[PDB]
């Protein structure tokens, strides 16, 4: 009922910021790269 | 999937070059007649070619017979060929 | 088009509704039934010309 | 059977009529292309069952796939992915593009074919109606002046003040002052 | 502009036949005033004229 | 027209009326072609199931990342921490050789 | 080839044949020349009607709202849906791991919120999308009413009336008009012309330099 | 004729600046109150409409919508049916139409 | 352009006559941190859009809703 | 769908195909090296019109309003205001609309004139000469 | 289920060659070990669920706040903001007047207009104008940019 | 083997019996096409799909385990547990974050999934059936109000002009042949009768009320 829910929306994000929906993209690609490089540290002990 | 054995005398490749020329050539065509502003996608791309061939020239080639040879990629070639020795008389080393 | 990477010839029927009143399953019928006929012509061909 | 097609109509008054057919009460709740998602979206359910065939043969399930395909392609077209669209024919109804019949534009491109004339050049009107900027919106992460930028700038109310364009972001130009860097092709 | 492209898409068309009954097209007017027009009316002309 | 209208213009009225639908299972499929394109990139570059003495992909990727895991000793702080950083900075300088 | 139906009733094609020899055939297309321009003057004396009448005037202020049209997204909706469901199966896939292996605990401890995160966001768009759908059908019908019952009074005009006696008018005369002979000539109509004259004459003035005037309510097409 | 083209009726500036063509400036722009002061001016203007503009309303906005007609005769006939019979010269010095 | 009434001889952007020509954006980091390009998404509806609602809100009061 | 109405335009690519839309019952394919049809499979011919710009309309409001009111010759003002405000494209299409319209007007009056010219045959025949039949 | 054989030739035999009879059965142990894991996930799964049931009802209060507010005269939905500035703005709104007085030459093509020369044979001599130039084209009000 | 097979092998049970009994064994073409067509467990049945999920599934879930398992930001502050001096201690929830973060990854892809479609300029190019348009079409609109609104009015006011036209059609009937044609006609125009004809009053030709 609080207006914190108001966050939920993206319907009208373009009324306040519209900067949620560019950030994200970063992240997943951020999230990508760390994939790559973490799991070939991780895994490339074993020869 | 596991290591696709041929039963055959000559390679897939070698057998048909004839019809993997065609089909070659059917799908550079197939994109030729599909792209009509094939120049401009040349020209375009004149800049990055040039850009990227003079920048890294050395580090790929040019250190090979020029100031510094940066070998680092050949010590770990150079220790794996070691290795690779080693695990193929691993039989007569435990022996 | 159909049969092409990426057409840019967006004016050869590429934009347009294009129906036909042939055989459906056309790669399984139709397309078979032309490529049939080509193997007849060479084959008729290479008889009368050899 | 020119009868036929009017005998709805034929005990119903013209107010019942035109309170039928004409004046249906508007609900734009309705999913109403799930039609079509449940038609298309069988051909990937079909597949999920029709990939476990217990045909021995690798090469029959081969022909059985290619079965398949042709049964698709009659609406896909184009085998090649971003190469083109599907060609589905569907029913026209008073619902067709219903919450885009507001825009200009998008009845112009579907509707009109013009005619070129010998002074070969778009209709001096479209021109101009074109050039009437579009709204584009300041948040940009993409440049890096602006992703830096941005991080401190204050978002202040807007009042508005009784107009539908109120230039509140920058403005989808390439002549505009704040959209110079972003190419216009 | 540049935005999400998929790999397969599909493209409706509404297509305003005027042969089929099923939809809204159907122009029940000029069938049901030319099919009236066809019969000897004392009218026959100006349902002609409509 | 007369008060409020343009020139009467002669055009052709196109009675089919195309329409993109706006479908779910599209991005399904888009998604399942992109994750194809993705496993291949990992398949080729980023495998390391073999042998590993032989195949120069994993040779040159074990012993780079032994180089650098072995920087510890220089004493900087946990290595732990900082190899995320050593990750992003590698974009920064690496846009010089087009990582 | 315009005034397609008119042409063909009045050679006779709706009730028999027309001659089979290009002579006598050709000369009664060339007949009812003089008739297409009677009916065609006829159709352009059409009185004027409040074009208020059946559609709001479009140039009235209360339509510069430009205002859209609210929809729902249920392919959105339904996508979202499913990708979220996708995360709930990735986590059942991988139950035994992100349950008992405690370097996942962040994953465990953390994936309903991010789950519960992500629902909030596909309902909350979709019910904000109903409220204005909502809001936009309720609208559109009260002050549909309010407008109908506000131009009711247009109807009681004589100009109605004007109208539907110069309609009736015409169906009576073209009711009259009739074939009188097939010798294939002009004069096949001889009668009609005098009908639809008179009934030109009616409503215009002969005996002017301009007599269809334009006025911009008139007929030209 | 170049594609490019087009013809201005007012002054603009052009940045003279590499890689990039936009307009930087015009001539003589002079800023008006921003959009908070003009929001304060306007509900000072709203207020008094509120509280003593809104009596006799119901009277002027008849006299309004009939004068959005087309035809002057259908004016006549809306004021006449409508707005309780009233002048149509008298009505549109009301509504501030005569000079 | 050509649906809305221009017809087009020739084909592609590379224009042989007295035309600016709009060549690819250099595929290097120089250019690539100067430009980017346009987003369609970015293009949107204006937000005074939704002060139409007010309409919405003062007719449900005068109904009594 | 149904077949296309005939039409005999078309685009050659490699030879003339000397296309006839009359000689085959149905349309054949139109092939990348063979042929190209022309645009609007499915399309009549119909008469538009581009909408006035809505401050342009606005104007045109002011003066018709300001005349029935106020006459002709206190519109000066709201003259100039068309002329200022109104793009010169639109301008164009209201001076072209006049000279239609004079246009048809000419051709409705020529009209009336062949309809309303009285033949050899009906000299001095009137309403009174005509025979009591209707259209059966 | 019983899969019926052709008998086209002899199946080696199970205890000769074990190895060959051996895939089918660790396949559907996979499949078995993964059903363990979506069972023992019900109520992980079903609390989330539940928890979206109960999220459900507070969503729906807070889009009502958001969209009537208060006293059902519009809520937070009925704001919009900015960055830019009070130069930015009127940067913009001379940018659209500007865009509103930017035409293109030459007008459209005059050859698909009303010849004089057909005017004259058609009974309506038409009279010749002299340009206005004395006007100003100048922009509208902001409400019609 | 899956049991999705199985259940095709309970439902193929008789088609098994008609190729593999019979048709299999037997010579010619029906023999080579019952051999071909013989139903059992699949050759080459892997399922590439499922097994490129689960190798990419494991993959990605080990990457999880390194970058969630991190020591934490909090328990470091105090100097009292295993961390005295940490100069990069402000980027151990880094990547927990953005893991966390990937859980959207599918829900919000491409730009549909970030915002209200419909308000943005791709969705009206779809509508128009992928087809390029004016950046400013948003802009250039007609108002929804408008259309819905007139054509609500225009039906209603087309069942009040359907009482006034039978009035008018009935007080018509009633009318003498001179007053129906020289009321509403042209001042110049001079009535003269015509022959009386007899041409039927029908409300609708088509029998509808
Ligand atoms: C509607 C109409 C249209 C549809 C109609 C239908 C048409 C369908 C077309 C399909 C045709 C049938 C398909 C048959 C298989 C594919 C054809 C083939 O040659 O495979 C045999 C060939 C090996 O056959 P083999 O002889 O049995 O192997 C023996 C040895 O083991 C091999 O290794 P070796 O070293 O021990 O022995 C020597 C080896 C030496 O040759 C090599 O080993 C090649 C070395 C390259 C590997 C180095 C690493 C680079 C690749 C890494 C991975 C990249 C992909 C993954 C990453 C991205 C993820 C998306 O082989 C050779 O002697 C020469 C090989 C052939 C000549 C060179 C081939 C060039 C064209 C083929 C590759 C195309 C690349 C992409 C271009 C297309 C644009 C997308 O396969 C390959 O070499 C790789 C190709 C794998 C298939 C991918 C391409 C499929 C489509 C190809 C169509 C024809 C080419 C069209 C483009 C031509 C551009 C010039
Ligand atoms: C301390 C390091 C140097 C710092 C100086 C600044 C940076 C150098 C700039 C110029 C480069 C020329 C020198 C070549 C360096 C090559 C090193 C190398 O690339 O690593 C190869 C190396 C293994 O490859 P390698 O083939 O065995 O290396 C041997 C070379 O191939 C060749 O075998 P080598 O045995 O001959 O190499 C021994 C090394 C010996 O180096 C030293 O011992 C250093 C000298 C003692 C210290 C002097 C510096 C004093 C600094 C304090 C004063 C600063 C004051 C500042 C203000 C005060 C501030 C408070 O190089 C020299 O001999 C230098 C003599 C230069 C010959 C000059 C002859 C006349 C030439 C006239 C024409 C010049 C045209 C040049 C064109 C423009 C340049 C391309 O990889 C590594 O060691 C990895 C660890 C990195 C070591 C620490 C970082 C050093 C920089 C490495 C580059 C970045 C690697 C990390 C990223 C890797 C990718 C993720
Ligand atoms: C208890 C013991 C057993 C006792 C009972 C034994 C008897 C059982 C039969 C009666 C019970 C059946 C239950 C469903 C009632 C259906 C009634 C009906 O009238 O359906 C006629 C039904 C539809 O006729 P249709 O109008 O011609 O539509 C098909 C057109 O192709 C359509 O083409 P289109 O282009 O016009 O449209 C494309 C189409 C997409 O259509 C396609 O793309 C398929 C194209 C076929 C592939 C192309 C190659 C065609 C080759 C030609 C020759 C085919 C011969 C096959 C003969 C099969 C004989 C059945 O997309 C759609 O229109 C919408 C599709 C989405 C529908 C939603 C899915 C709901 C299905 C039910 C879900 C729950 C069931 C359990 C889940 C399934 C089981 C795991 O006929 C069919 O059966 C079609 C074959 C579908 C495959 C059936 C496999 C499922 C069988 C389940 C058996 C039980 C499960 C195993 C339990 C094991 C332990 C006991
Ligand atoms: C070119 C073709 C293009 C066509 C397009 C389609 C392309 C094909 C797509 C194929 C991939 C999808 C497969 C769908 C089913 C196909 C049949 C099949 O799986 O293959 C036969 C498969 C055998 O696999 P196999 O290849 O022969 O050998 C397996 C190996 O030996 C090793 O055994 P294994 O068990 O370890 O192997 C597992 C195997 C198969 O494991 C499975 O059991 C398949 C389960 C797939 C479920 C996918 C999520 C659906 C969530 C349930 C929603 C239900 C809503 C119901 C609503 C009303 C009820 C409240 O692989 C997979 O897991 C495939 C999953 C693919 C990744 C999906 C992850 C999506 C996340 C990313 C989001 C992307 C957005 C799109 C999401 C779309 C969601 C609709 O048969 C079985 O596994 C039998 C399973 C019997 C027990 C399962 C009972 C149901 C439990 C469901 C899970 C409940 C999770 C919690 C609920 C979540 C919602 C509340
Ligand atoms: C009514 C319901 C029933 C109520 C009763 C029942 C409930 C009772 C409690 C139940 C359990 C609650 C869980 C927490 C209590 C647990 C007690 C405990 O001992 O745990 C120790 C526990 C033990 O450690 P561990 O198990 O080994 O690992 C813990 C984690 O895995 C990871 O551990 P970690 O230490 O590695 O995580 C570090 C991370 C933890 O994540 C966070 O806490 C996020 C922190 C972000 C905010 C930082 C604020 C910075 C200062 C701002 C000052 C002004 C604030 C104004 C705010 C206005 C807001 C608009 O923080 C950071 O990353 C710090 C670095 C941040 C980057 C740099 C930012 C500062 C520089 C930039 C400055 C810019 C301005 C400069 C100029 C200023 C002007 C002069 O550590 C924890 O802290 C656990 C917390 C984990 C999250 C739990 C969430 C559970 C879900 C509940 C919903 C969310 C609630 C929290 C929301 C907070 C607001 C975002
Ligand atoms: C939770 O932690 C995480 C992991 O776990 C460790 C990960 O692995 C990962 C990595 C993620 C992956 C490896 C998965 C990658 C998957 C990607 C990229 C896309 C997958 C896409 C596909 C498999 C295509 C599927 C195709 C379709 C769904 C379309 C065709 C199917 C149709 C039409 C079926 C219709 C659907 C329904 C009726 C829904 C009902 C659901 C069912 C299961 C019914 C099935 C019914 C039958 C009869 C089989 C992440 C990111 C993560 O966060
Ligand atoms: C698909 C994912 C399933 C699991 C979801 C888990 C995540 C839970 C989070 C969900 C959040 C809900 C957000 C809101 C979603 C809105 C859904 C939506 O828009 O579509 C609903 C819409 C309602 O239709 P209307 O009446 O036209 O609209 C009225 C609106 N009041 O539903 C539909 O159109 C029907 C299609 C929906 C999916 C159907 C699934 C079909 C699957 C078939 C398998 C069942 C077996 C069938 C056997 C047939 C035997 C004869």
């Amino acid at each position: 009922i609080l207006d914190y829910l108001f966050l939920l929306d993206l319907n009208d994000d373009l009324t306040r910021k519209a900067v949620f929906e560019q950030v994200i993209i970063f992240i997943f690609i951020y999230c990508t790269m760390n994939f790559l490089a973490w799991s070939t540290v991780v895994e490339l002990i074993w020869p | 999937g596991p290591e696709q054995v041929s039963p055959h005398y000559e390679s897939f490749a070698m057998s048909r070059k004839f019809l993997l020329t065609f089909w070659g050539g059917f799908f550079v065509l197939n994109f030729g007649m599909a792209t009509v502003d094939l120049n401009w996608i040349m020209k375009s791309t004149y800049i990055p070619w040039i850009f990227w061939f003079q920048l890294m020239y050395f580090y790929v080639e040019g250190k090979n017979s020029m100031f510094m040879p940066l070998l680092q990629r050949f010590y770990r070639r150079a220790a794996a060929n070691e290795i690779f020795t080693m695990e193929a008389f691993y039989h007569e080393n435990i022996e | 088009n159909s049969a092409l990477i990426g057409s840019e010839n967006q004016s050869d029927s590429m934009n347009e509704l294009n129906t036909n009143f042939s055989m459906t399953y056309y790669i399984l019928t139709v397309l078979p039934g032309k490529f049939i006929y080509w193997i007849y012509e060479i084959l008729h061909t290479f008889f009368v010309v050899c | 059977d020119f009868a036929e097609l009017l005998r709805p109509l034929r005990s119903l008054s013209f107010n019942q009529v035109v309170d039928r057919y004409v004046l249906i009460p508007p609900n734009h709740t309705f999913y109403r292309n799930w039609t079509y998602e449940k038609f298309l979206g069988g051909f990937g359910l079909s597949y999920l069952i029709l990939r476990e065939l217990p045909l021995r043969n690798f090469y029959a399930r081969v022909f059985v796939m290619y079965a398949f395909a042709a049964k698709v392609l009659d609406h896909l077209g184009n085998p090649f992915p971003f190469s083109g669209h599907g060609q589905i024919v569907a029913a026209a109804d008073r619902w067709n593009h219903w919450d885009v019949r507001c825009y200009d534009n998008v009845m112009k491109a579907l509707k009109y074919i013009r005619i070129p004339t010998v002074q070969n050049n778009i209709p001096e009107a479209t021109r101009w109606y074109g050039r009437q900027p579009g709204h584009l919106l300041r948040a940009d992460t993409y440049w890096i002046p602006n992703l830096v930028s941005q991080r401190f700038a204050k978002h202040q109310p807007a009042h508005w003040d009784g107009t539908q364009n109120m230039p509140i972001f920058r403005l989808a130009d390439p002549k505009h002052k704040d959209s110079y860097m972003v190419q216009f092709r | 502009t540049s935005e999400s492209v998929l790999a397969y898409d599909y493209k409706l068309w509404y297509l305003w036949s005027g042969v089929s009954n099923l939809d809204e097209s159907f122009d029940m007017f000029f069938n049901q005033y030319w099919a009236l027009s066809l019969s000897t009316s004392v009218f026959q002309l100006f349902y002609a004229v409509i | 027209t007369y008060f409020y209208g343009g020139i009467l213009e002669f055009v052709y009225f196109d009675k089919s009326n195309p329409d993109m639908c706006i479908l779910v299972h599209t991005l399904w499929i888009h998604l399942l072609i992109l994750f194809l394109i993705f496993t291949g990139f990992v398949t080729i570059l980023f495998s390391f199931y073999g042998n590993p003495n032989t195949e120069e992909n994993t040779i040159d990727s074990d012993y780079l990342a032994a180089s650098g895991t072995v920087e510890a000793e220089k004493e900087i702080t946990s290595i732990d921490d900082y190899l995320g950083l050593v990750f992003a900075i590698a974009y920064v300088f690496g846009v010089f050789f087009y990582v | 080839m315009d005034n397609y139906f008119t042409a063909i009733t009045l050679l006779g094609l709706r009730d028999q044949n027309l001659p089979p020899f290009k002579d006598a055939r050709l000369q009664r297309y060339k007949s009812i020349k003089k008739m297409i321009d009677l009916i065609e003057t006829t159709t352009k004396l059409a009185p004027p009607m409040p074009v208020e009448l059946f559609m709001l005037n479009p140039t009235d202020p209360e339509w510069d709202d430009d205002m859209t049209y609210p929809t729902i997204t249920h392919a959105t909706a339904l996508y979202k849906s499913s990708a979220l469901a996708g995360n709930l199966f990735l986590y059942a896939y991988n139950y035994n791991n992100f349950t008992a292996n405690i370097r996942l605990r962040t994953m465990r401890y953390l994936f309903p919120v991010v789950s519960l995160a992500i629902f909030g966001n596909i309902y909350w768009d979709y019910r904000s999308q109903l409220v204005k759908v909502n809001l936009f059908d309720e609208y559109i019908q009260a002050r549909a009413q309010e407008l109908v019952k506000q131009n009711e009074y247009l109807l009681e005009h004589e100009d109605v009336k004007r109208y539907v006696w110069w309609y009736e008018d015409l169906k009576e005369t073209l009711a009259r008009v009739h074939r009188q002979a097939n010798n294939h000539k002009a004069c096949d109509f001889k009668d009609s012309e005098i009908i639809l004259q008179d009934f030109i004459r009616r409503y215009t003035n002969p005996k002017d330099n301009l007599p269809i005037k334009f006025h911009p309510q008139g007929q030209t097409f | 004729m170049q594609n490019t083209t087009n013809i201005v009726h007012v002054p603009v500036h052009m940045g003279h600046t590499h890689y990039f063509d936009y307009i930087d400036s015009f001539p003589k722009l002079k800023e008006g109150p921003t959009l908070e002061e003009n929001h304060i001016t306007n509900q000072k203007i709203l207020r008094e409409q509120l509280i003593s503009g809104q009596q006799g309303l119901e009277q002027n906005l008849c006299l309004r919508n009939c004068f959005k007609l087309s035809q002057k005769r259908y004016i006549e006939f809306c004021l006449d049916r409508k707005c309780g019979g009233a002048d149509f010269q008298r009505a549109a010095t009301i509504l501030g139409y005569t000079k | 352009t050509l649906r809305a009434g221009k017809n087009i001889e020739g084909s592609g952007q590379v224009h042989f006559g007295y035309h600016d020509q709009k060549w690819g954006m250099p595929a290097i980091p120089m250019f690539q941190l100067m430009y980017y390009e346009l987003p369609g998404n970015s293009i949107v509806v204006n937000p005074c859009r939704n002060q139409n609602y007010r309409l919405y809100f003062e007719m449900r009061k005068k109904l009594g809703i | 769908a149904p077949n296309p109405y005939p039409n005999g335009i078309h685009f050659d690519r490699v030879f003339p195909t000397h296309y006839d839309p009359l000689a085959e019952t149905n349309r054949t394919k139109a092939n990348l090296q063979l042929i190209k049809y022309a645009p609007g499979n499915y399309s009549t011919l119909v008469v538009t019109s581009e909408k006035l710009p809505r401050p342009c309309i606005r104007t045109i409001q002011n003066y018709r309003r300001c005349q029935m009111v106020n006459g002709t010759e206190k519109c000066n003002s709201e003259a100039q205001d068309i002329l200022a405000i109104c793009p010169n494209w639109a301008l164009d299409h209201m001076k072209e609309k006049v000279r239609f319209y004079t246009k048809a007007l000419a051709i409705n009056n020529q009209t009336y004139i062949r309809a309303m010219q009285v033949e050899e045959y009906n000299q001095g025949r009137t309403v009174a000469d005509v025979a009591p039949k209707t259209w059966i | 289920p019983k899969i019926v054989n052709p008998q086209l030739w002899p199946n080696p035999n199970k205890l000769r060659f074990a190895d060959l009879y051996k895939y089918q059965g660790v396949e559907m142990k996979k499949i078995n070990d993964s059903i363990k894991n979506y069972k023992a996930a019900k109520f992980y799964i079903g609390g989330i669920l539940g928890g979206c049931l109960v999220f459900k009802f507070f969503i729906d209060a807070a889009v009502d706040k958001y969209i009537f507010g208060e006293n059902g005269n519009g809520g937070k939905f009925l704001e919009m903001q900015t960055i830019n500035s009070n130069y930015d703005y009127y940067y913009n709104r001379q940018f659209q007047r500007m865009r509103y007085l930017t035409e293109d030459p030459a007008g459209d093509d005059p050859l698909q207009k009303t010849k004089d020369e057909h005017l004259v044979d058609l009974g309506f001599i038409p009279k010749v104008f002299g340009a206005n130039v004395e006007v100003r084209k100048r922009a509208p009000h902001d409400k019609y940019l | 083997m899956n049991p999705i097979q199985k259940a095709w092998l309970k439902i193929l049970e008789p088609v098994s019996y008609v190729i593999n009994e019979k048709m299999a064994k037997r010579t010619g073409i029906i023999g080579k096409l019952g051999r071909f067509f013989a139903i059992g467990p699949r050759e080459y049945g892997v399922h590439p799909i499922n097994r490129m999920f689960i190798f990419m599934n494991r993959k990605y879930m080990a990457f999880q385990a390194v970058a969630l398992h991190r020591y934490s930001f909090v328990k470091s502050l105090t100097h009292n547990g295993f961390h005295m001096l940490r100069v990069f201690r402000h980027f151990a929830f880094v990547l927990p974050a953005t893991v966390l973060a990937g859980l959207g990854l599918f829900v919000y892809w491409g730009d549909d999934n970030k915002c209200y479609s419909p308000d943005r300029f791709p969705y009206l190019k779809k509508r128009a059936g992928d087809m390029a348009l004016p950046l400013n079409s948003l802009n250039q609109r007609t108002s929804a109000h408008y259309i819905e609104i007139n054509a609500i009015y225009g039906a209603e006011m087309m069942k009040r002009y359907h009482k006034v036209w039978e009035n008018i059609i009935e007080e018509r009937s009633k009318a003498t042949d001179q007053e129906k044609k020289t009321r509403y006609a042209h001042p110049s125009y001079q009535y003269s009768p015509l022959p009386v004809v007899s041409i039927p009053n029908v409300l609708n030709p088509l029998n509808l009320q």
